[PDB]
This record gives structure tokens, C-alpha cells and sequence, in this order.
DNA sequence: CCTGGAGAATCCCGGTGCCGAGGCCGCTCAATTGGTCGTAGACAGCTCTAGCACCGCTTAAACGCACGTACGCGCTGTCCCCCGCGTTTTAACCGCCAAGGGGATTACTCCCTAGTCTCCAGGCACGTGTCAGATATATACATCCTGTGC
DNA sequence: ACAGGATGTATATATCTGACACGTGCCTGGAGACTAGGGAGTAATCCCCTTGGCGGTTAAAACGCGGGGGACAGCGCGTACGTGCGTTTAAGCGGTGCTAGAGCTGTCTACGACCAATTGAGCGGCCTCGGCACCGGGATTCTCCAGG
């Protein structure tokens, strides 16, 4: 009874708003709490500056859209609308991992 | 004697996060199994670029990593970032 | 040359021997035209007296105008009891809720004016600058004062950039650390006296330059009731597992970021660290008490509580030493129930209850030092225990006060563990020096 | 007397510090000796380099109805160009975002 | 007081008040343009020192300059900003 | 008569080739298609021998990177046969 | 000078692609590798002409073929 | 009077010249001063790097029935070590050849 | 005979008669030894110059070595080359 | 679904040529001494940022759930395309010879650049105020989805 | 196939705020003038390496043919994912409280690297030989493919 959207006019919608968009999608204490606990294994007591962390979030976020662009593109290359890991890992081995 | 834990730092990164990564990307449908992955992704990839800024900073003799240590790094690894220095 | 008693239009309210003078000194400052810092502290009609001058305010005087009157959230019910019950003629709305409901209230009620007094939160007022700002405030009234204490902070500026021709602020201990605070408060009274930064060379001309804009009183002067309270100072010695790990802390694999902090959560009890616990079982036998000296010391005075008057109020800094005593009760099965800021704010209230109840079988009670919602009635309990001192002695002593409330028939006395020769120490003169500075600037 | 200076780089008709980057030069370990002429000639390129981006800059600020240049401007640019986005290929730029972008499978029909 | 930090902000604001009058920029759009000129001349610097080093020289030059812009910039712009320092060096060495 | 199935002689080749190491381009088409592309940005060229080798070497890695690529892609989309979309595609990705 | 990159032959296309790794190859490959190498080609031989011209020399060297790939990221060991 | 000259690669027990070093570092601009160990640090790596590369393509000659190294051997030395591989990953050597390496698709059914 | 041309060849050829007393080598192999030694060389001097730059200073030494190498060198490779290095400074310290 | 045939690849011997390995000559760069000067190590005071243990509110965003639907995936049939082989033609490959440009070296000379001192004027840190860019509401418009009718 | 009904989205308008653009004051690095030295341009010489040509040979390519296998389109299905909704929570903001770690200007000082001249031995170039790699040949083993 309600109105209801295809499966996959959502997406599209989110695609142009994200795309028209240029803030970061990661949650800044996560992302805080996750490279103080990498950075703590190669080297016990360290102090983060609040531009590091910014710098670190900002070539996070441009390396996993760079990867996920060629991924969807592999996708396609494979005719399928779907990204998966076997095309997440092809993508890695062109380019060089 | 108390205990109490709340999750993995992994974890921390979740997957609407990466969904909109993906709409980003230009994604439109995405697989089940595309987050574990990406979190590896992910921690590969922080711990090169670490290492590196970490190196630097012991180089300096210092204990406070910097955005200039992350900057060069990452120049240092072949992507290079403008607008911090 | 202003009325010595209560005013007709306060309905039931006494204004006894405290309310009337303090009535008269708010009257006396708006003629002068000079704002004023009310700092009676907790025990005496703050809140009675300025309804009391807003009410006088609006019958003697014709400007009832715009009227803000900031309050915590925990405050809100009962100003707005208040202002209903001792002045009703005074008429008064609220503002308090989401974003809906600020639009609601501000298109209902706000705007169109009919309004005289308006009572909001701190967090509301920040949320609402723009939708305040339009209105030609008269009377900015302020309660806990020291919450503004500090400069360069959002809701001072705020507050600053406020069109008011008035203000007023209620405080309990206006001075905390030092003499950079009260000066924040008076600049933000005054806007232009107090621009600068800057026994005769001191004291004496600290009194003579802050008595035009403060007072100060004690219940005891008149209310001579209530008796006296005693602290004991129990210094106590460090259990071997204490002092290697107080070593291995201070030379320098763990964390080590704030050795301070580090040594705080040490010189308690070392089972707040990692790797002081035994290995992997979690066995709750002798991994306790018998291994850190204030816990020994504690359970050696316990049962000495247990066989006299009993009811022990504990305070406590930090919620992991209150979950670790805890543990301790449950090992010993001690009636008891724990109080802090995690606790859910409606499950808070009915536990003040419950252990102020005529016949409360429960022993212990625990609460961390400033986790409190600045009441707390607390007036059945007969010991103070304060498991750890802080850096505000002022802090520690509305902590000791809130269970001093006038109902308290038993004179409670206090209890201060402190680890001698160690950083506990320090923070005892940092605090004695701070409550003596204190003490000199404001009590005389 | 003492003729009055002439900065070199209104000298040689630019905007751009031609002896700060003959300190640079001289400072930055890349040769023994510096000509005179070198600092001028790299002045004067990168003026160029930094017009031509102002310019693209510009336009894509005026066509999204802003007086001001962003980064999102600054990355607009550098892309939907083939020699900027050859010469900036590796070049992360913050709070830039990316290009429309839609795969032609993707849209419904 | 600080330390002095020098930068290219003057200059970039300049040029962009000459090739748009009426137009403003950012601070972080100021870092960006800041870290793109030292980017750029990082490259070309090292381009020219790496030339004098291959063919056992010792100065950087013009002719060195030139050679770098022409490996690094793609065609047209290499062209275009051969034409600019052609112009410049010209102009600075005609009569001064 | 005698006849190979379809695909058992290629993967000798693959082995064999695999095996082997010198060069599978002709030297002297080579050097003709390297003259008249060098023809284009100046006149009257001449070249070492060493050059065109060297050129032809690497040409040659290039080529047989590329071409690994493209029998992954080719493989990812379930196929045995390379095709020019393949080739784009490893190209698109590793960035040309 | 023309019709020199017809020189690359097919058989010659077919070894390299039997040492890439593949068993199968389309008909309409040769011409798009033939492209890709042209374009190749072309970046490597600019650069060392701008290393030869800046040298004022008139014959190509392996070591500016060499100063090329390394400059193109493609590093060749063994020509100096 | 004077005693014999000893080198510093003596000095160090190194078998890579530490005065060349030296005097490339000094005149291939990288600094304005070089200290005395860094030319001794830089030697004693590139030997590391040298006796394991070299022992790698040794053992794979012998593999092979052969008593030269030759760039086919070198070239499996490098590619079937994951570290070599890493450092010399953008690297093409002369006569190398490629890995045997089929995928196990095209392997017969 | 022209100029004369440096390389490492006679300390190439130590260091294999050192690890394999038995094993000869070509003279293509040496070629590809020499460029190897070369680049690494140019790569490690490179960075170290950088870092020399990044922390104000004007000299190169053990420590701008050492950082280059464990930045350059992964894992393994790097934790027995800073041994080695470490080790070999240290005799000549003692040694001189 | 095993047999046996026919190619391909592997292994062992013997002969050739040449390139690697060694032995000398001569010079050019490295080692040895002595002197100095500045760069870096070490201290000191100010001031500013980060962290750790919390508290108090607020609310957007994450989390778990139900459900139907495109979508991924397996199986089939067709067809033509690519492969494998034999034939003929073509051009690479090899070796050899001749000619001349052009790279490479040496000797002169000058002009261009390092280095210094002096002066001053451009560029940087610091305030300060006003406009361009969020943000919030109420319209108006385009998109999509299903039921309805045909 | 086409209407209308709901939903997101764009546009106009008004408000507010904080960051950008400009002016001030002061200092430090760039410009003017001078000197001195050697780096690089310029001319001449040599000789090596490139180019051009020819002729015989043989592998390699081009071409045609025949046929089995892979590509591609179609069909069915059952399942993992996208969409909407209620519930929980953890991020984000605003606060305390203190202490260290590094950027800082200022300062001192000492030792380590640059520099110079001498001198000798290590390293490159050159010349010569023997064993290792290569190639051809013959016997042995392996793998694939058709048939019954
Ligand atoms: N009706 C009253 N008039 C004056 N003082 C009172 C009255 N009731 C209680 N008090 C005193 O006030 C104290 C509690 O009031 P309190 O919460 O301190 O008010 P406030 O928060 O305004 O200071 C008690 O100790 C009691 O002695």
C-alpha cells in the first residue's frame, strides 16, 4: 500500500548526491582509533597531530573511491552490476599491488 | 575485578561507511562479502603509509607524528597530496 | 530604607532573616546600577531571592520585559516550580526539548511576545543565539556561575554578545583555582571595569575591590544547628605490587602517554593497569583487598562501621575503582548500589530515594566526586569516605556538603585516604593551596 | 649616487619572485652554479601553469554560481582537462571529490 | 613573536586578480595553489640538475630550464610555456 | 593422416617461449618503424645499434605485460580468448 | 617513409602473446597492439630526442634511450 | 716520514670502495657536507644487496647445469625472491626473459 | 684508449668469488650488476638528501643513511643491511 | 576406457670457437698531515598543543528485521571463428666492402658567476571590519510508480 | 500505453556570521657595484662508427583449407540484496585539569669536516690463451590421439 522505489533508484539518487558532494564518509574517532592502534605495534608512545589524522582520512578516502571506480569497472567488464572481492583483487594485481 | 569490551578497532570503519564509498565510486549494487576486504584494503595500506611517517619522525627525534611526516610518505610512495603542507 | 520582610505579592514565601537582606542588597544594586554576584553557596534561598527581585522588578517597576534566566537542565523543573508557586502572578514560559519543539515553542509562544520570563539550558541557549539575540533583554541571571568561569569557551562569548542591560550571577564557591576566574566573572559583569589582567599589598585590596559586587554569608550565623563535621586524614602505605609497578611507571610494554594519570590509576589500585591480574581465570580471592593498602585499610575499617551507626557514603574519582569495590562488595555480599554519571538519569533519583529511605537496609553507597546532579539529598547517611582527592578543593567540599543537607540530625564525619609519599600528596597541597587562596580571597 | 632598484621581475615583465627562486635554486643542492637567466625563464613558467589553472578555476566558480574558488573548484579544473590531468595524474587535492561519473549500464531503461 | 614563513600567496593572488578581476579564493584552494608551485618546481629543478649531471655540466641555464618544461609538460602547455620563458629571458636581457 | 587437437600446440609454444629468452620482433621492421617515428620531431636522425636494441627490449616487456594483463581480464570474464576490450581495460586500469 | 608498422607481423604478435601467456587470440587484436605500440613507441623516442637535441648531438644513444625509460618509471638494466 | 697508506675499505674489512664512494657522494650534490661513516654505511649496504642477489643467482646457474651467470639467471634470481622482486619490481632486464607461469584454466580438462 | 670509464666490476667480481668460489660471470651480467649498484646507490643517496632537507640540516651521515635504507629496503632486506652497516661503521670507529 | 602408434622432448658424446680469466704498464685518484672554522650538540626560558580519565546532552547515524525482486548463475543450442597443417613467396639474415659524417679530445681565451658590502624597500605578522556563503522556509517543477483502462 | 499521486529537488528570499581582504609597522633579504677565477664556448684534428650498397640462403610469413571448440544469446530459478521501519548507541560537541615535547630565540663551545700539498699504490686499458658453451648427431623416454 505505501509507495516504494525500485530496487536501485535509491542508489542512483545516493550516487549524484555523494558524487556531487566533497566531505568525508568515515567517522573521525574510529578513524582515530584505528591508526593509533597501527601506529602502536610499529612504535609504542606516540603523539598524533590533528592534521595527521586529517591528512591519513583524506588519502584513505581517495585510495578506496580510486579502487572501487576500477572495481565497478571490472564488474562491467565481467557483465554484472554487482562488485566483488574476485574483481576487488583483480583490480589490485593490475595495478601493481 | 570488572571486564568489559566493546569491539575490534577494525571494525570501527562500517558498512553504510563503505557503501557510500562505493556510491561514490559510482557502485550501484555491492556484494556481502566486499567489506572484509575492503577493511583489509584499508589496514594494508595504513600500515605502509605509517611506517613510513613513523620512520621519518624517529629520524627527527621526535615523538609526535606530523602532517608534513604523513605528506612526505606519502609523496615518498607516489601520491602525492596537496593542501596540507 | 527597603522592606525588612516578605512582600506582598510572594505568596507563603517567609524570606526569614536571609531572603529579606539579600532582597534588599539586589534592590539597593539595581538602583547603583552595578550587576552582582549572589555567593551564599548551597544552604541558603539563591533562587527565592531572585524571583523575589524579578517580581519587585515587575510590580514596583513597569518594565517586565525580556527576562533570560539560564539554568542546568537538572534545575529546569524546579525553577519553573518555583516561579508557578512563590510569585504565580509573575507569569513565565520555558524552552526545552528537540529542534521540533524549539520551532513549535518559538512560533507559539516566543514570537508573539506575550511572554515575560523565559528559563533554557545552557545547550538550548547555544542552540538558540540567533532565535534569542532579537529580543532587548533587561535581567541575565545565571545560576552556577563558575560554569562560565573560564574565557575563550562558546558559552561565554556567547553570553557576551548578548544585548543586556543588566546581569546577575548565583554561584556557590565563585573562586576555584585562581584569581584569572573571578576576573572572568567580573569582566563579564562589568564590561569595561575589568578590562585588564592585572598584608596590605594583597588581600586587603582583593576585599575592597571585590565587596562592591559580592556576598557572602554562612547558615550556621543564624540557623546554629546542624553540628559540626570532622576529617579524618588516614595516610596508608602501598602494598609490594604497588610500589613495583609505582617503579616501573616512573622510570619509564604498556601505554606510559600522562605519567600522572598513570600514577593516579596506580597509586589506587593497581588492578586498574594490565597484567596486574592474575592470568587468564578472573578469580575474585585475594586478587583484591590483601593486594593494595588503601583496600586493606578499607576493609579494616568497614566492619568497625558495620558494628557502630553505619550508613557510609562513599566518593570516589574514577568509575573503574568504583566498579572494583564493586566487586569487593559482592565478594563480601554487602547490601550496597552504585551512583554515577553512566547510571540512566530516572534510575538515579529512585536510588537517592531508596537509600534515604526511614528503613534502608542498604550499607553502601557509591558515587564518583563529581558525577553528582549538584543536589542530592543525601541526610541519612552518618560517614563520609573520600576514597580519592581531587585537584578542586572546592569540589571535594560541596561533595562533603551534599550530604550535610539540613535533615542530618548525625554529625557526619569525613574520611581522606591518602597514600603518603607519593603523587596523593601533591595533590593535597595543590588543593590546600588552592582552598587557602580561596578561603583568604572570598569567605572574609 | 646609487641608481634606484629595479626588481628583476618587473625588470623582465613578470609577477612572480625571481630572486627568491634564485635563492631556491642556489639553496636547493640541484648544481653548483645558477645562470642568470634560469630563474627568469622558471618564473615565467610557472606563472603560466598557475594562470591557466586560475583561469579553468574561474570558470567552473562562475558557472557554479560562486565568486570564490574551493578546492572542489581547484579539482574541477585539474580534471575535465587532458594536460592537467597528464601533469596532475598522482596528485591527491583535499575536499575535492570526484567527477560525475555514471556508467551508461547502470541507468535505467 | 613567530617565525617567518614565506610562501607564494602574494604571487597566486596577483595573477588571479590579472586573469579574473572579480574573483576570491580560499585558504585551503591558497595551500593547494602553494604546494602545486613547489610541486612543480621540484620537478623542473630536478629534471635541470639531473640534465647538467648527465652531460658533466655544472650550471643550470635556460637551454637546461627549457629541456626540462619540454620532458615534463604534455605538448601544448610545453609549447605555450616555452613560448612565456622565450618571452621573459628576451625581454630581462634586451637592454638591462 | 595426423592432426593435433585444437590448443595443444599453443601451449607448447607457451612452454617454448617461456623457456627461451632472445627476442621475437624483427630486427630490421624494427629499426624501419623506429626511424620513421623518429623522422616526425627531427630530421636527418641517426641512431646506435644499441639504441634500437635497447628499444625493442623494452618495447617487447611492455608487450608481454600488457598481454598478461589481458589474459587476467580475459580469465575474469570466463573466457579463454583475448579480445580488444580486454586490452583497453588492462590499460584503463593501470593507468593510460 | 610509411607503412612500416604493417612490419610488425602477426606471427610476431602471436609469440609475444604465447610468452604474455595467453592460448587464445582474437583476429582484431593485432591492429589495437599495433596502436599500443606506436603510441609507446612515440613517448620513448620524444624523450630521447629531447635528451639528444639538449645534448646538440645528431645521433641517438642508448644511454638517453636509457634516460627515457627511467624517466618514464621503466628502468632498463644492462645498456649502461 | 709517513706509514703505509691503508685504505679505509681495510679499515672497515668492506670489498667496495669507500673513497669512490666518497668522492661520488662529494660531487654528485646531494648534500653541502658528508660525513666519515656514511660513505662506510653505504658500502657495507650495497655489498649486503650485492652477495644476495648474487648468491640467489648462483644457486639458480647450478639449478640450471651451468657454471656462468648470465641475465636469464639473474632475472629468476630477482623474480622468485618476494623482497628482490619488491625492490627491482619497475625494473626490465636486458635478455630476462619471463616466469613460466600458466593459468590452470587454460591447462587441458 | 679513451677516457677512462669507472665501475664496479673488480668488486663485483670479489664479492661472487667471496659467496661462490666456483661461478663465473658474463660480461652482460656485469653490465646489469653495475646498473643495479648504480641505481641503488642513486636511490639511497637521493632520499638521504631529502631527509638531510626535511630536518635543516647540511650534512649526510650514518643516521640519514640508515633512515634512507629502512624506508627504501623492505623488512628483511633492511633489518640485515642496517646490521651489516651498523657492524662496518662500528670497525671503523674502532679502527681509527 | 584401455591399448597401441607417432610426434615431441630428453639425454649422452664429440668437435669448434670465442669469450672470460689472468698477467703487465702507467697514471690518476685516494691516503696521509696539518690547520681552521662553522655546523651541530647542549642548555635555557616561553608558550602552545596533545592526552588521559572523566561528565553531561543531544541526536544523527548505526543496527537489526521483514520482504519482495532483480540478479547472479547454471545449462543448452547454434554457428562461425580461430587453430593446425601444407604450399609458395618474401624478405630477414649473414657476410663483405667502401665512404664520409660526426662524436670525442685538446688547446685558448674570455665572460659569466661566486662572493662581499651597503642600503632600503618589499614582504610578513597583526588587527579589524564587511561581504559572500551557509542555513532555514515556502513555493514550484520534474521524476517515478502503479493502477486503470484499452 | 497513459494519467494522477506522492516524493524528491531546485529556486527565490531573508538572516546571520566568520573568514577574507585591506591597511600598519618593521625587519631582512634582494638589488647595486665591485673583484677575481675558471667553466664553457670556439676552433682544429682524428678515427670510429654509421650508412649505403650488393649477393646468396633459409627461415619466416602469407595464403588457403578443413573442422572442432569456444563465444554468445536464451531460459529458468532461488537467493542475496536493496528498501523501508523501529530501536539503540555511540559520535560530536562542549567542558576540567594538568604536564610534557618541540619550536622557539638566544647562547656557547668544541670537534669534525673542508682544504691544501705530496706521494704512492690501486685500477683501467691492453694483450694473450684455454675451457665452457654451443651446435650437431644418435639413442631413449614422454605425451597425446584415434579406435574398438
Ligand atoms: N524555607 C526555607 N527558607 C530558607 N532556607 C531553607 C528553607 N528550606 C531549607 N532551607 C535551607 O536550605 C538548604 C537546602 O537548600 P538549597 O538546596 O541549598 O537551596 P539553594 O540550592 O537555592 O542554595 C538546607 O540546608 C536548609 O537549611
Amino acid at each position: 500500500k505505501p509507495h516504494r522505489y525500485r530496487p536501485g533508484t535509491v542508489a542512483l539518487r545516493e550516487i549524484r548526491r555523494y558524487q556531487k558532494s566533497t566531505e568525508l564518509l568515515i567517522r573521525k574517532l574510529p578513524f582515530q582509533r584505528l591508526v593509533r592502534e597501527i601506529a602502536q605495534d610499529f612504535k609504542t608512545d606516540l603523539r598524533f597531530q590533528s592534521s595527521a589524522v586529517m591528512a591519513l582520512q583524506e588519502a584513505s578516502e581517495a585510495y578506496l573511491v580510486g579502487l572501487f571506480e576500477d572495481t565497478n569497472l571490472c564488474a562491467i567488464h565481467a557483465k554484472r552490476v554487482t562488485i566483488m572481492p574476485k574483481d576487488i583483487q583483480l583490480a589490485r594485481r593490475i595495478r601493481g599491488e | 575485578r570488572h571486564r568489559k569490551v566493546l569491539r575490534d578497532n577494525i571494525q570501527g570503519i562500517t558498512k553504510p561507511a563503505i557503501r557510500r564509498l562505493a556510491r561514490r565510486g559510482g557502485v550501484k549494487r555491492i556484494s556481502g562479502l566486499i567489506y572484509e576486504e575492503t577493511r583489509g584494503v584499508l589496514k594494508v595500506f595504513l600500515e605502509n603509509v605509517i611506517r613510513d611517517a613513523v620512520t621519518y619522525t624517529e629520524h627527527a627525534k621526535r615523538k609526535t607524528v606530523t602532517a608534513m611526516d604523513v605528506v612526505y610518505a606519502l609523496k615518498r610512495q607516489g601520491r602525492t597530496l596537496y593542501g596540507f603542507g | 530604607t527597603r522592606f525588612e520582610d516578605s512582600p506582598s505579592y510572594v505568596k507563603w514565601g517567609k524570606l526569614r532573616d536571609y531572603q529579606v537582606r539579600g532582597l534588599n542588597w539586589l534592590i539597593s544594586l539595581y538602583e547603583n546600577g552595578i550587576n552582582g554576584i549572589l555567593a551564599d553557596e548551597m544552604g541558603l534561598g539563591k533562587t527565592l531571592q531572585t524571583i523575589s527581585l524579578l517580581g519587585y522588578m515587575k510590580h514596583y517597576r513597569n518594565i517586565p520585559g525580556p527576562h533570560m534566566v539560564l539554568v542546568p537542565k537538572s534545575t529546569l523543573h524546579n525553577w519553573m516550580s518555583e516561579f508557578k508557586r512563590w510569585v504565580p502572578t509573575l507569569r513565565s514560559v520555558c524552552l526545552i526539548g528537540d529542534k521540533e519543539q524549539r520551532a513549535a515553542f518559538v512560533r507559539d509562544v516566543l514570537l508573539p511576545g506575550e511572554w515575560d520570563v523565559c528559563v533554557t539550558s545552557y545547550e538550548m541557549l547555544i542552540k538558540e543565539k540567533s532565535v534569542f539575540k532579537k529580543f532587548n533583554w533587561r535581567y541575565l541571571v545565571i545560576d552556577e556561575a563558575h560554569r562560565i568561569k573560564n574565557e575563550k569557551s562558546k558559552l561565554s562569548e556567547i553570553v557576551r554578545e548578548f544585548k543586556t542591560t543588566n546581569r546577575l550571577l548565583l554561584t556557590g564557591t565563585p573562586l576555584q583555582n585562581n584569581l584569572h576566574e573571578l576576573w572572568s566573572l567580573l569582566n563579564f559583569l562589568l564590561p569595561d571595569v575589568f578590562n585588564s589582567a592585572d598584608d596590605q599589598k594583597l588581600v586587603e585590596r582583593l576585599h575592597m575591590v571585590l565587596r562592591p559586587f559580592l556576598l557572602r554569608r554562612i547558615k550556621a550565623d543564624v540557623e546554629k544547628s546542624l553540628p559540626p563535621k570532622k576529617e579524618v586524614k588516614i595516610y596508608v602505605g602501598l602494598s609490594k605490587m604497588q610500589r613495583e609497578w609505582y617503579t616501573r611507571i616512573l622510570m619509564k610494554k604498556m601505554r606510559l602517554l600522562n605519567i600522572l594519570m598513570q600514577l593516579r590509576k596506580c597509586c589506587n589500585h593497581p588492578y586498574l593497569f594490565d597484567g596486574a591480574e592474575p592470568g587468564p581465570p578472573y578469580t575474585t580471592d585475594m586478587h583484591l583487598v590483601t593486594n593494595s593498602g588503601k583496600m586493606v585499610v578499607l576493609d579494616k575499617l568497614l566492619p568497625k562501621l558495620k558494628e557502630q551507626g553505619s550508613r557510609v557514603l562513599i566518593f570516589s574519582q574514577m568509575t573503574r575503582v568504583l566498579d572494583i569495590l564493586e566487586d569487593y562488595c559482592m565478594w563480601r555480599n554487602y547490601e550496597y548500589c552504585r551512583l554515577d554519571g553512566q547510571t540512566p538519569h530516572d534510575e538515579r533519583q529512585d536510588s537517592i530515594n531508596a537509600y534515604n529511605e526511614p528503613n534502608s537496609t542498604k550499607f553502601v553507597f557509591m558515587l564518583s566526586t563529581r558525577a553528582g546532579g549538584l543536589g542530592i539529598n543525601l541526610a541519612t547517611a552518618d560517614v563520609v569516605i573520600l576514597y580519592d582527592s581531587d585537584w578542586n578543593p572546592q569540589v571535594d567540599l560541596q561533595a562533603m556538603d551534599r550530604a550535610h543537607r539540613i535533615g542530618q540530625t548525625k554529625t557526619v564525619r569525613v574520611f581522606r585516604f591518602i597514600t603518603d609519599n607519593t603523587v596523593e600528596e601533591r595533590i593535597v597541597e595543590r588543593a590546600e593551596m588552592k582552598l587557602r587562596l580561596d578561603s583568604i580571597v572570598i569567605q572574609q | 649616487t646609487r641608481a634606484k632598484a629595479k626588481t628583476r621581475s618587473s625588470r623582465a615583465g613578470l609577477q612572480f619572485p625571481v630572486g627568491r627562486v634564485h635563492r631556491l635554486l642556489r639553496k636547493g643542492n640541484y648544481a653548483e652554479r645558477v645562470g642568470a637567466g634560469a630563474p627568469v625563464y622558471l618564473a615565467a613558467v610557472l606563472e603560466y601553469l598557475t594562470a591557466e589553472i586560475l583561469e579553468l578555476a574561474g570558470n567552473a566558480a562562475r558557472d557554479n554560481k560562486k565568486t570564490r574558488i574551493i578546492p572542489r573548484h581547484l579539482q574541477l579544473a585539474v580534471r575535465n582537462d587532458e594536460e592537467l590531468n597528464k601533469l596532475l595524474g598522482r596528485v591527491t587535492i583535499a575536499q575535492g571529490g570526484v567527477l560525475p561519473n555514471i556508467q551508461s549500464v547502470l541507468l535505467p531503461k | 613573536r613567530k617565525t617567518r614563513k614565506e610562501s607564494y600567496a602574494i604571487y597566486v593572488y596577483k595573477v588571479l586578480k590579472q586573469v579574473h578581476p572579480d574573483t576570491g579564493i580560499s585558504s585551503k584552494a591558497m595551500s593547494i595553489m602553494n604546494s602545486f608551485v613547489n610541486d612543480v618546481f621540484e620537478r623542473i629543478a630536478g629534471e635541470a640538475s639531473r640534465l647538467a649531471h648527465y652531460n658533466k655540466r655544472s650550471t643550470i641555464t635556460s637551454r637546461e630550464i627549457q629541456t626540462a618544461v619540454r620532458l615534463l609538460l604534455p605538448g601544448e602547455l610545453a609549447k605555450h610555456a616555452v613560448s612565456e620563458g622565450t618571452k621573459a629571458v628576451t625581454k630581462y636581457t634586451s637592454a638591462k
